[PDB]
C-alpha cells in the first residue's frame, strides 16, 4: 500500500479567520 | 518588497493595514509546523489589497515568528494586533488565473443550512446560514465545494462573505439509464464514507485476496523518488509546478497535501486502469466525488458506514463515535449506488465482493447524461 495516499484521505487541516 | 535568504528560497515582504477588531479577511491552515494562506475572503482588507494569496506561507508578522504557530495561536494573536501589518511570506506556488471581473451568481436555496451542524465546514466562523426560498448572492465559486457568498436580508454590517456547500443542481427525479459493463472494461469501484469504519482495510483486503481483478490508479507526487521506487507504478513523480498546473487543468480527481509534498489521483490514472481489462479501486473524499462524476470514467460508488450508535458502544475513542456519527446525517446527498453497513469484515467483504462481481452479469441505472 501507499503510507501517504492513506493520509491525504484523512480530512483537511481546519481553518482560521485572521 | 523581496529579500533573498541564504540557505532558503526568496521571501516576499507585504504591507496590510489592519483595523482593530476587524479581522483582514484570510483565514490560515496548518500545514506541518507552516502557517499556510488557506483561504481570501471577499470584503476585507486582505482582498482589496490583492497582497495575499492562497498557498502563501506566512513566515513573520510584524517582527513575530509565525513559522511553528497552531493557526489557533494566529488566530489569538491577530485578534490583538492592528495598524500597518508586514509579511513575510514564502509565496504561493499555485497557479489562479489572471485576474477575472468580480461575477455575482444570484441564486435561491431550496434547502435549509446551518454551519454549526456542518462537521465539513472549512472555517466556522465564517459558516453562513440560509433557509429554504432564501436569496443568495454567490461572489466567488473559486472553491467549487465552498462558496462565498452574502444573504440577502441579512441586517449586521457583514462586511465578510460567508461560506456555503457548493452543491450541484440535484433535482426531485433524475432521469436514468441502464447501463452494462463491458466485459474489457470495468466500472472503477470507488468507496467513500467515514474514516476508521474499514474503508482502507476492505480495499486492501480485495486487493490481496484478488490480486488478479483489481488494481490502483497511478497517483502524481511531488515528492523526489526513492530508492526502490520505480517512476511508473509507484507514483508519477513530477515537478510541484507540473502537479500545480495539472491542478489547475482539472486533471486531477483529488489531491491533497502530506509532508510538505503533494499528492494526488489524476483522471487519466483511472482512464488507464480501465481501459486493462482490471478492476480500479479508490477511495476517495465525498467532498471528490464532483469530480469524479463529471468525468466519463462511469464510476460505481460504494459508501461504507458504521452500524447504528448502540451498534457502535456495543462494538467498543470516545471522540471517534460522535466523529462518524455526526458524518452519517450528512450522507444525504445519496450519489452513491449503495450503501454497506460494516459491522463485521468479513460480512462487509463478502457483501462488498458481491456487489463488484454483480457488475459483471447485471447491469446497472446511471444518470442518463453519462451515456448521451
Amino acid at each position: 500500500p501507499r503510507l501517504e495516499m492513506d493520509n491525504v484521505l484523512k480530512p483537511p487541516p481546519e481553518e482560521r479567520l485572521i | 518588497e523581496s529579500i533573498g535568504q541564504y540557505g532558503g528560497e526568496t521571501v516576499k515582504i507585504v504591507r496590510i493595514e489592519k483595523a482593530r477588531d476587524i479581522p483582514l479577511g484570510a483565514t490560515v491552515r496548518n500545514e506541518m509546523d507552516s502557517v499556510i494562506i488557506s483561504r481570501i475572503v471577499k470584503g476585507g482588507a486582505a482582498e482589496k489589497s490583492g497582497l495575499l494569496h492562497e498557498g502563501d506561507e506566512v513566515l513573520e508578522i510584524n517582527g513575530i515568528e509565525i513559522r511553528g504557530k497552531d493557526v489557533n495561536e494566529v488566530f489569538d494573536l491577530l485578534s490583538d494586533m492592528h495598524g500597518t501589518l508586514t509579511f513575510v511570506l514564502i509565496p504561493s506556488q499555485q497557479i489562479k488565473p489572471p485576474p477575472a471581473k468580480e461575477t455575482v451568481i444570484h441564486v435561491k436555496a431550496h434547502f435549509d443550512y446551518d454551519p454549526s451542524d456542518d462537521p465539513y465546514v472549512p472555517c466556522r466562523e465564517l459558516g453562513l446560514s440560509f433557509q429554504k426560498g432564501d436569496i443568495l448572492h454567490v461572489i466567488s465559486q473559486e472553491d467549487p465545494n465552498w462558496w462565498q457568498a452574502y444573504r440577502e436580508g441579512d441586517e449586521d454590517n457583514q462586511p465578510l462573505a460567508g461560506l456555503v456547500p457548493g452543491k450541484e443542481e440535484i433535482l426531485t427525479y433524475e432521469e436514468m439509464s441502464l447501463y452494462h459493463q463491458p466485459a474489457n472494461r470495468k466500472r472503477p469501484i470507488i468507496l467513500i464514507g467515514p474514516q476508521n469504519c474499514g474503508q482502507n482495510e476492505l480495499r486492501q483486503r480485495l486487493m490481496n485476496k484478488e490480486k488478479d481483478r483489481f488494481a490502483s490508479a497511478v497517483p502524481h507526487t511531488t515528492r523526489s523518488r526513492r530508492d526502490q521506487e520505480v517512476a511508473g507504478r509507484d507514483y508519477h513523480f513530477v515537478s510541484r509546478q507540473a502537479f500545480e498546473a495539472d491542478i489547475a487543468a482539472g486533471k486531477f480527481i483529488e489531491h491533497g497535501e502530506f509532508e510538505k509534498n503533494l499528492y494526488g489521483t489524476s483522471i487519466d490514472s483511472v482512464r488507464q486502469v480501465i481501459n486493462s481489462g482490471k478492476i480500479c479501486l479508490l477511495s476517495l473524499r465525498t467532498q471528490s466525488l464532483k469530480t469524479l462524476r463529471n468525468s466519463d470514467l462511469k464510476p460505481y460508488i460504494i459508501f461504507i458506514a458504521p452500524p447504528s450508535q448502540e451498534r457502535l458502544r456495543a462494538l467498543l475513542e470516545l471522540r471517534e463515535i460522535i466523529e462518524k456519527t455526526r458524518e452519517m446525517e450528512q450522507n444525504n446527498g445519496h450519489y452513491f449506488d449503495t450503501a454497506i453497513v460494516n459491522s463485521d469484515l468479513d460480512k462487509a467483504y463478502q457483501e462488498l465482493l458481491r456487489l463488484i462481481n454483480k457488475l459483471d452479469t447485471e447491469p446497472q441505472w446511471v444518470p442518463s447524461t453519462w451515456l448521451r
